[PDB]
């Protein structure tokens, strides 16, 4: 029962269905915002990190994973090496591949 | 120091140790020492048998002592 007018954003419904999204690290990286990239990271989420281990280690399994994404290409494989090196990890691992 | 040894997306990607203050330096040096001494070791042992040893324990000590090879 649809008693009020409802639209794009029908209160009831905008609840059923309200999913919000933050621009998440990848915006940089996979553009290549190396220094933006670690410090917008730092702004959101390093006070945000109430596990800073592992939240770390997550931060970090994913810019692997970015990181593997983009072989070919070179501008996302410097990102890559730079946003590891100010993660605060091994430079191996990704140079490796 | 990459350009001082020759005289971003450069370097970043290439597969040295670490990127610390020395090590890239370090192993230039070790590489290059490495080889310069290979080569000649190479050249120099490319150069009878009981006879040759006999003869080269015929010298003197001071000249045996500035064996090449040993050296």
């Amino acid at each position: 029962a649809w008693s009020h007018l409802p639209h794009f954003s029908s209160p009831d419904l905008v609840n059923k269905y309200a999913i919000v999204e933050r621009l998440n690290f990848a915006y940089y990286l996979h553009n290549g915002r190396p220094s933006f990239a670690f410090g917008t990271f730092l702004v959101q989420e390093l006070i945000k990190s109430k596990t800073p281990k592992q939240l770390i280690q997550q931060v970090g399994n994913e810019a692997y994973v970015i990181g593997l994404s983009s072989f070919h290409i070179p501008s996302i494989g410097a990102a890559c090496v730079c946003f590891l090196e100010l993660l605060g990890l091994d430079s191996l691992k990704l140079r490796v591949d | 120091y990459l350009l001082m040894s020759a005289s971003i997306t450069e370097l970043l990607q290439m597969c040295w140790p670490s990127l610390s203050e020395d090590c890239v330096a370090s192993h230039t040096t070790l590489s290059q020492q490495l080889d310069q001494v290979l080569q000649s070791l190479r050249e120099a042992l490319e150069l009878p048998p009981l006879s040759s040893l006999v003869e080269q324990a015929a010298q003197k000590a001071p000249e045996a002592e500035a064996h090449p090879v040993q050296i």
